[PDB]
C-alpha cells in the first residue's frame, strides 16, 4: 500500500478497444 | 528411606507446575485469609434531598 | 459553540469562514429550535433523571456506596447525586451550544486530577453518566436521543 | 480471562468440578435457581465492574427475538452448540459472561425474554450443589459462578455434553 | 536559578506573514541566566528592540548560591 | 496518506482521464458506506480503553508474557503494550474511516518488524492481541462494520508477521 | 542503583564524579551490611508481611473485597496478594541498591496506565503498601525500619 | 537559591575573610537543628498527598469558594488549586531542609501576587488553605518541627498577603 | 546501563525471585571492594588530563601517526584523538565504579568500529594508545585498582578489535 | 525454514505443552487447504518462465529501466532481473506449499535490502514487478490460491521496503 | 514434515518441486486425519503412559533407582519421569508432522553428549522409550499402534 | 596470538633496548609459575568432562534456561553450551600457559558478542556458568591455581558483560 502506480512502473493508458 | 513407587504415582506435568509470578501461588493464601464482604446498605436516591444532605461549611 | 469552533478553526489557518463552514452554522441556526427543545426536557425533568440514574448506579456499582467506599454515607451519597446534577447541567449547555467545548471547559478538563485528590473512582463516574444517557434516551424521542448521545459519549470517552 | 480453578480439591474447585459433572439441563437450571437466590443468600450482582458494552449488542439481539428462539439461544449456550451467539459469548471475559447471564435473568423477571416453564423443580443432584454454593462465602460464591459459566459457549477444540437438552416443544 | 524577565519587539523584514504574529512580535518572556546572552544577541541580529530588562529571580552580587 | 476518494482520483490522474462511470460508482459505494463508517468510529472512540482492556484480558493476561521472564512483565513494558494496542486500534479506525490501508503502511508498518525484532517483542503474542481486538470490536460495533475493521486489523497482523 | 544514577548524572555534564557523589557511594558501601539485613528480614517473613498487611487492607477498605470491587473473588484476592508480593520484592531491590531507581523502572513507571486498564483503584494499592510498611516496621528494630520505611513511602507517594 | 550554609559562605565571601567563630556559631546551630529538619521532611514527603487532601477538606471544601460563583468551582480551577498547594507544601519542605526562605522568594513568590490579582484569585482563601496545611503538618511531625515548618508557611502567607 | 548491583537485581527480577543467599554473597563481594573503587575514581578524576598526556607521550608522540600524512597530524585531528582518549578513560572509570562493562557497550562500543572504519582511523594505533593508558593509569591508581582498570581498558581494545 | 505444521509444533514446544484442540485446528485447516496448495504449485511450476514473461511486459518493459542509463539496459542486467523474478516466484511457491513465510525471512529477504541498495537496484520498481507477478499468478491459478500466493509475494515487497 | 523435506531438497537443486514430490505431499495431506487421531489418543493418556512405563522401567532396571544410581533421590526420579514426558511429547509431534524431523531437531541431536554430561545411561533411556512403546500400543488398535511404534523405535534406535 | 614472553620482548623491541631489569622480573615470575601452571593444566585437561558436569549443575540445571522457552532447552542447544563451556575451560587453560589474554582477544572475544546476540543467548546465564567453572576449578586443583585460572575466566565474564 501507499505506493503509487507511477513510481517505478510503466503506465499504459487503459482505453476501450475500437471494436467495442 | 526413599521409595520411588510413591513419586511415580506423584507424577506432575512440568507445564502444570506453578511459576514464580503465578497468582495461583497466593490462591492457597487467599483461602486462609478469608476477606469479609460488606452487607449492602440499601440506599434509595429518590428519598435523598440534594440541597439538605450535602455538607455545608 | 459550533460557530465559535468554526471561527477558531478558520483563525488557525488564518482564513475566512469556509462556504461549507458557513452552511454548517446556517444548518445549526435553522434547526436551533429543535436542539434547544432537548435542553428544555432535560431541565424540566432534571430531578427524576438524576434520582433514577443514581439508583441505577448504586445497583450497577454497589461497592462505592458500601463501607470503605467513596460514596458511603448520607452526605457522600448526596454529593454524588449533586455531581450528577452538575454533569447533566454540562450536557444541557453542550446541546444548546452545538459543540463539546462547554462540557470540556467547566467539568471535564483536569477532572482526573480532581477525582484522584478526592479519592473517587473515575470509572464509576463514567458509569453514572452512562446511566444518565439511558434515562435521557427513555424520556426523549429517538432522534433527540441520538443527538444527545453524541454529547453523552464524549463525557464517557474523556472519563474512561 | 482470569485464571480458572481446574482441580485443587479444597471446597471451591470441588464445587466447580461438581458443576462440570452435571449435564446441560442440570447446569442451566442451577444458574437460574442461583439467580433467584441472589440478594438473600447469594451475592448481589455488579455489572458496572464488568465491561457490559460488548454484551449489549448481543442482549439487544436476544430481546428482539421471539419466545421460542430466545430459549433456543439459551439452549445453545448451555449445550455449547456451534452458533454465532456462542462464538460471541466465548470471546468475552468471565466478568462479561456472568454479567450477561444476570441481564438475561433480569429480562426474564421483567418479562421481555421467555422465562422458565411454569412449575419446574430443580434436580436432586443439582439441589445438593446449590446448597453447597449457599454454604460458601461471598468471595467463594462468585469464584464458583464465574468458573461454572466460563466453560459455556462454543470454543474451538473443546466439545462436550453428550446428554444434551433439546429445549421445550 | 536566576532569570531575566525581558520585553522585546521583533518586526518582520524578509516576508509578509499572513498569520497572526503579534504573540511573537511583542512579547514578555522569562529567560535563563546562561541563555540570556545568546537570547539578547538573537533579538539584536534579527533586528529587534529590547524594551525592558529586569532580574525577576535572584539578587545582584551573588557570589555563591545562584543556581 | 490517501482515502478511498483520493485513491480513485489518483488512479484516474495517473491515467490522465476524467472520472468515468467506473470511477463514479467506486465513489458512490464509499458514500453509501460513509454512514456506517462514521457511526462505527464513534463507538470505537467512546470505548477506546475498553477494547484494549478486554483484548489483553483474553490473550495476554495470566500467561508467561505477564509473568517474570516474559516481555510484558514490568509496568513500564505493560503500559508500553497498552499504548501499542491503543495505537493499533486508533490507526485501524483511521483506515476504516478512509477506506484505504495507506495510512497503516505510512505511519505504522514502516519498519515495524525491524523495531519489534530488535526490542525482543514477540510477534505471535502481539498478533494474538490484535486478533483479540478484532473479536472485541466486532462484538461491540456490529457485523458489517466489524468486518470492515477486521480487514485493517488483519492488515496490521500481516505486515507484522 | 545509586552507582548507576550518579554515573548517568556525571555523564550528563560530561565530567568525573564530584566528591559529594563519591562520598555518596562509599558511605552506602560501608553502610551496605545494614541494608542487606533489611532485605534478609523482609525475605525471611515475606509470606508473613503480605498476609498480615492484606488482612489490614481488607479490614480498612472492605469495599475492595465487596461486589463491585476489583479484588472481589478467590482468584482476584489471590492476584492482589500476588501484587503485594511484587511491591515487597521491589522494596527489597530498592533497599539493597540504595536508590529508588529499580522500584521506579519495574513497578512505578506506567503504573497509572496499567491499573487504569485493569480497573484497579490506585489509592487502594497505596493503602496496601502503607499497611505493608506497618507490618515490616514491627519486625525490624527502631532505627533499622526507619530508613527502610522511606522506600515504602516513595511507593505510597508515587501512586497516591 | 540560598540555604543556611551558602548564606554563611556568601556573607564570608563578600568581606573576603575566612569562616570566623561568629559565622561558625550559625553553622553549629544548623548542624544541631538539621536532625529535626531531615526527620520532619521524611514524614511530610511520606504523607504529601494526604496532607493536602485533609487541609483542602477542612478549609476549601463545601464552601462558597468551591461553589459556583467562586474561583475554585471549575474542575480546571480545582486541579490548579490542588497543584498550587502541592507546590506550596513541596517548596516549604525545600525551605525547611535549606534553613532559609530565599528559595520561596526565588521560585514561588516571583510574580505570584501580580498573577493572583490578574486572575482574581482570593487572597483570604489561599491563606486559610496554607494555614490548614500548617495545622495538618504540625500535628504530624511534632510541636517543635511544626513551628519550624510553620515559619516558612507563614512567610509564604505574608508574601501573598 | 547496569552496574554490579543492578546486574544481581535484574537477574533476580527476570526469574521473579527474592534476593537469595547466592545473590546476597554477590552483593557483599561488591561491598567488599567499594571503598577501593571510590578512592580509585578520585585519582583518575584529578589526573584526568595527566593520564591522557603521558599515554600519547609514551606511544603516539614523534611517530608516523602524528607526522604529516598521518591520521593525527592536523590539530583538529589531534584534538579529536585527545577527545577520544578523554572519552575512553572517563567511561572506563564509570565501568570501574559500576563494576560492570555494560556502559562501555551501550555508550562506547555500540557503533565505534563502524565509525572508525568510516573515518579511516587506525584501530591498531588506538589499541596501542589505550594500552598506553593502562600502564600510566596503574602507575597512579595502584595494583588492585590497576588490575580493575586494566580489564575495562582491555574491553575497549577488545570491542575495537 | 518452518512450514505450517512445524510452526504450530514449535509454538507448543517453546511453551513445553502437548498439542491441544485449538492448535490441532490449525493443522486441520492446513490439511484442508493442502490440496489447493499442491494444485496451485503445479500450475505455477508449469508456467514458471511464462508468468515472468507477462509480468516484465506489464511493468518493466518500455520504461526508464530498460532504456540506456537505467538498471536494465545491459543484457547481463536484464537476465539478472529475470533471474531475480524467477527467484521471487519460486520462493513464493515454497512459502505457499509450506503455509508459512519462514523461508522468505530466511533465504529471500534476510540480507536482500542491503544488496539491492549497494548494487543500485531500484526497490520501488522491483516491488511493482512482484505486484505484476501477483496479478498474473492470480489470473492463471485462481482467486482462492492467487490470494494465498498474493500474501507471500506481498511479504517480499514488505521486506524489500 | 515431508513438505519441509521436499521444499529444501528442491531449494538445494534450485528447481521447482517435481510432480513426483507433489503427489507425496498430496497423499500426506489427505491421510492426515489418521495421524491426528493417533496423536489425540497419545495426548489423552499422557500421564497414564508415563506412570505405567516408568513403574515397569524401575522394576526391570532397579539400579537406576538404587543407591549409586543416576535417578536415585526425590527430584532425580521426578526428572526422569519428566524426561519420559518430553520424549512422549516428541513422539506426538512426530506423529502429527508425519516425519521424524521434529523429534530429531528438538531432542535427538546431541542426546549422547547430553546424557554423558549428566551421567545418565543411554541404553536405560532407550529402555524407557521401549516401555512407553508397549503401553501406548496397549491403549490403541493394531494399525494405530504399529504406526506410532515406528516413531517410538526410531527414538530407541537413535539412542541404542 | 602472543604469550607473556613475546609481549616482554615486543615492548623491549619497541623501545629498542635489552632486557634490563623490569623485563627480567616479569620473565622470572613467569618461569617460576610455569611448572605449577603445567600441573594445573594437566589436572584441568584430565577432569575436563567432570568440571563442566558440576558447573552446569550449580548454575544452569534446574532453572528457567533449561526449562522450555529457555535457550538451553533443546538437546542440540544443550550440547552446544556444553561445548561452549568446554571452549571457555580450554581457552582459559591456553591463556594460563601463555600468561596473556591475547588468545582470548583474537580467538574468543573476536566476535563472542557477535554470535551470542545474534542467536539470543542470555549473557547473565553464561556469566554465571563460567563463574561456576571458576569455583569448581578452584576446588578441584587448588585455591592458588584457581585464582590463576580466575583472572582469565573473569576476563571472559567481563568480555561478555
Ligand atoms: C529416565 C528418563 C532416566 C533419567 C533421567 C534424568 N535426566 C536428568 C536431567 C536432564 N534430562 C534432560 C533432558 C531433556 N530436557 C529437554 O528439554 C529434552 C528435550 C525435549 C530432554 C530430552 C535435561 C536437559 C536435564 C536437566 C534438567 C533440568 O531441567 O535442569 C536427570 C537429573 C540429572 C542430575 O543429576 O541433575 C535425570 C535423573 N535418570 C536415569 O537414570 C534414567 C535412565
Ligand atoms: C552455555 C554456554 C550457554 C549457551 C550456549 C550456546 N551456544 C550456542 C551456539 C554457538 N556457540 C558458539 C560459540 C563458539 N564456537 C566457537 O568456535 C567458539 C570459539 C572457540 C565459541 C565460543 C557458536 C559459534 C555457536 C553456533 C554454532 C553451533 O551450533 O555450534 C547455542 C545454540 C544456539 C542455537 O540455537 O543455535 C547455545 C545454546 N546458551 C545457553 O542457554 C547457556 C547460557
Ligand atoms: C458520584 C457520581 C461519585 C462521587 C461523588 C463525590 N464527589 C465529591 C467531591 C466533590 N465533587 C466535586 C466536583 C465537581 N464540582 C464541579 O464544579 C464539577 C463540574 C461541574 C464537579 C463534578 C467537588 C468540587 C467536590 C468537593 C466537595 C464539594 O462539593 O464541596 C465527593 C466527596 C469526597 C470526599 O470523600 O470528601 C463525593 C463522594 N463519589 C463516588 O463514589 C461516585 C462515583
Ligand atoms: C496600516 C493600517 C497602517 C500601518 C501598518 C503597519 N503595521 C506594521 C507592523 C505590524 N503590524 C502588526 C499588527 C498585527 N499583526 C498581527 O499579528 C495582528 C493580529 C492578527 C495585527 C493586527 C504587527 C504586530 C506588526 C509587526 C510586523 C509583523 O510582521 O508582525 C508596520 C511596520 C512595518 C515594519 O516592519 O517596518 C506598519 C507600517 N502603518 C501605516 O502607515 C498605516 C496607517
Ligand atoms: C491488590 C493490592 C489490589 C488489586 C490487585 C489486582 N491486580 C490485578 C491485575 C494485575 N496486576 C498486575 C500488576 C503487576 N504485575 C507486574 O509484573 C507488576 C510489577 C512488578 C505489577 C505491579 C498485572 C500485570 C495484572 C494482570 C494479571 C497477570 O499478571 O497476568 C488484578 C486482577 C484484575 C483483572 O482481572 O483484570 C487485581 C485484583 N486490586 C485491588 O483492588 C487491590 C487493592
Ligand atoms: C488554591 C490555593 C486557590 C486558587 C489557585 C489557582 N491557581 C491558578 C493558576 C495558577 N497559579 C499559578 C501559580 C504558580 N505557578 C508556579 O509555578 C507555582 C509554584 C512555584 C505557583 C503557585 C500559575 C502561574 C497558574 C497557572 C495559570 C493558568 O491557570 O493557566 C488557578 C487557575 C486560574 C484561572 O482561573 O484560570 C487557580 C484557581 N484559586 C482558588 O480558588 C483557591 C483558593
Ligand atoms: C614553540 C613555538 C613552542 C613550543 C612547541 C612545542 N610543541 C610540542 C609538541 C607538538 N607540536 C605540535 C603541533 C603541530 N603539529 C602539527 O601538525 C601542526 C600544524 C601544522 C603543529 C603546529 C604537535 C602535534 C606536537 C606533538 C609532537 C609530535 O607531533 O611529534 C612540544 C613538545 C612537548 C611535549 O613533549 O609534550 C613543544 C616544546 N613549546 C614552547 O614552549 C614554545 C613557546
Ligand atoms: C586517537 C587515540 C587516535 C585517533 C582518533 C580519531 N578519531 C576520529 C574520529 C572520530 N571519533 C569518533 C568516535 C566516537 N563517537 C562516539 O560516540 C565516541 C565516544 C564513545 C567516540 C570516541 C567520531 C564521532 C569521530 C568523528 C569526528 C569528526 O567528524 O571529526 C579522528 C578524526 C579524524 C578526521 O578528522 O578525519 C581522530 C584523529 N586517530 C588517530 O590517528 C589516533 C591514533
Ligand atoms: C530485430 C533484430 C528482432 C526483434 C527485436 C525486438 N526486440 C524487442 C524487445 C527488446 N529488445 C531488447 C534488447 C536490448 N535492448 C538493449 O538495451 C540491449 C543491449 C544493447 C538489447 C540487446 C529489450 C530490452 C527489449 C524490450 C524493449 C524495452 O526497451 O523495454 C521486441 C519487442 C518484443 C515485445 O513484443 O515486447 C522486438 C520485436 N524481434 C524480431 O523478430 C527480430 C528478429
Ligand atoms: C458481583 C460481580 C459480578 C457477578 C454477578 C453474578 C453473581 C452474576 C450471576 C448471575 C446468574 C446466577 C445468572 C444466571 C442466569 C440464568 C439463566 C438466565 C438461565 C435460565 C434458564 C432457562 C430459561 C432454562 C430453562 C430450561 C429449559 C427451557 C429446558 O429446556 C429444560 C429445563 C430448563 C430449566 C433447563 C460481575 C461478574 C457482574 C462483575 C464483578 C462482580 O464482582
Amino acid at each position: 500500500g501507499s505506493l503509487r502506480e507511477d513510481i517505478g512502473q510503466r503506465v499504459d493508458k487503459e482505453v476501450t478497444p475500437r471494436f467495442v | 528411606q526413599i521409595v520411588w513407587q510413591n513419586e511415580v504415582r506423584r507424577f506432575i506435568p512440568q507445564e502444570k507446575k506453578l511459576t514464580a509470578g503465578n497468582p495461583m501461588n497466593f490462591l492457597g493464601m487467599a483461602r486462609s485469609i478469608n476477606p469479609a464482604a460488606n452487607t449492602i446498605p440499601k440506599v434509595s436516591a429518590q428519598n435523598i434531598n440534594i440541597e439538605a444532605s450535602v455538607p455545608r461549611r | 459553540s459550533i460557530v465559535t469552533k468554526s471561527i477558531v478553526n478558520a483563525d488557525a489557518e488564518a482564513r475566512y469562514l469556509s462556504p461549507g463552514e458557513l452552511d454548517r452554522i446556517k444548518a445549526f441556526v435553522t434547526g436551533g429550535a429543535a436542539r434547544l427543545r432537548i435542553a428544555e426536557t432535560l431541565t424540566g425533568s432534571r430531578e427524576t433523571i438524576v434520582k433514577q440514574a443514581g439508583d441505577r448506579l448504586f445497583q450497577k456499582r454497589p461497592d462505592i456506596v458500601s463501607p470503605g467506599g467513596n460514596a458511603y454515607g448520607e452526605e457522600m451519597t448526596a454529593t454524588c447525586l449533586r455531581d450528577m446534577d452538575y454533569y447533566l447541567r454540562l450536557v444541557t449547555y453542550g446541546v444548546v451550544s452545538g459543540d463539546v467545548t462547554p462540557i470540556e471547559e467547566i467539568g471535564l478538563v483536569g477532572v482526573r486530577e480532581m477525582y484522584r485528590s478526592l479519592g473517587t473512582p473515575i470509572e464509576a463516574v463514567a458509569q453514572s453518566v452512562r446511566e444518565m444517557k439511558e434515562v435521557a434516551s427513555g424520556l426523549m424521542s429517538s432522534d433527540d436521543a441520538a443527538e444527545a448521545s453524541a454529547y453523552f459519549d464524549f463525557v464517557i470517552g474523556k472519563m474512561s | 480471562g482470569i485464571f480458572p480453578n481446574t482441580l485443587a480439591a479444597d471446597v471451591v474447585p470441588a464445587t466447580i468440578a461438581r458443576f462440570s459433572q452435571l449435564n446441560a439441563e442440570d447446569q442451566l437450571a442451577l444458574i437460574w435457581f442461583a439467580y433467584l437466590e441472589m440478594g438473600k443468600t447469594l451475592t448481589i450482582a455488579a455489572p458496572g465492574a464488568a465491561s457490559m458494552q460488548l454484551a449489549e449488542n448481543a442482549l439487544k439481539e436476544i430481546q428482539a427475538m421471539g419466545p421460542l428462539q430466545q430459549t433456543q439461544a439459551m439452549c445453545d449456550l448451555a449445550n455449547r452448540a456451534d452458533t454465532p451467539l456462542c462464538r460471541t459469548y466465548a470471546s468475552w471475559s468471565p466478568n462479561i459472561k456472568l454479567g450477561f447471564w444476570y441481564r438475561l435473568g433480569e429480562l426474564m423477571e421483567q418479562g421481555f425474554v421467555a422465562p422458565i416453564p411454569a412449575g419446574y423443580q430443580l434436580s436432586a443432584n443439582a439441589n445438593a450443589v446449590l446448597a453447597t454454593i449457599q454454604g460458601l462465602e461471598s468471595g467463594q460464591q462468585i469464584t464458583v459462578l464465574r468458573n461454572a459459566v466460563v466453560d459455556m459457549g462454543f470454543t474451538a477444540g473443546k466439545d462436550g455434553k453428550r446428554i444434551a437438552e433439546p429445549v421445550v416443544p | 536559578m536566576r532569570m531575566f524577565r525581558i520585553t522585546a519587539c521583533v518586526p518582520s523584514q524578509t516576508r509578509i506573514r499572513t498569520q497572526r504574529e503579534l504573540q511573537n512580535t511583542y512579547f514578555t518572556k522569562l529567560v535563563p541566566y546562561d541563555n540570556w546572552f545568546r537570547e539578547q544577541q538573537r533579538i539584536m541580529k534579527m533586528g529587534g528592540k529590547i524594551v525592558k530588562v529586569e532580574l525577576a529571580t535572584g539578587r545582584p552580587g551573588t557570589n555563591a548560591g545562584l543556581a | 496518506m490517501q482515502d478511498a476518494i483520493t485513491a480513485v482520483i489518483n488512479s484516474a490522474d495517473v491515467q490522465g482521464k476524467y472520472l468515468d462511470g467506473a470511477a463514479m460508482d467506486k465513489l458512490k459505494s464509499y458514500f453509501a458506506s460513509g454512514e456506517l463508517r462514521v457511526r462505527a468510529a464513534s463507538v470505537i472512540s467512546a470505548n477506546a480503553a475498553t477494547i484494549v482492556k478486554e483484548a489483553v484480558a483474553k490473550s495476554l493476561l495470566y500467561s508467561d508474557v505477564t509473568r517474570p521472564g516474559g516481555n510484558m512483565y514490568t509496568t513500564r513494558r505493560y503500559a508500553a503494550c497498552i499504548r501499542d494496542l491503543d495505537y493499533y486500534l486508533r490507526y485501524a479506525t483511521y483506515a476504516m474511516l478512509a477506506g484505504d490501508a495507506s495510512i497503516l503502511d505510512e505511519r505504522v508498518l514502516n519498519g515495524l518488524k525491524e523495531t519489534y525484532n530488535s526490542l525482543g517483542v514477540p510477534i505471535s503474542s502481539t498478533v494474538q492481541a490484535i486478533q483479540a481486538i478484532k473479536e472485541v470490536t466486532a462484538s461491540l460495533v456490529g457485523a458489517d462494520a466489524g468486518k470492515e475493521m477486521g480487514v485493517y486489523l488483519d492488515y496490521i497482523c500481516s505486515g507484522l508477521s
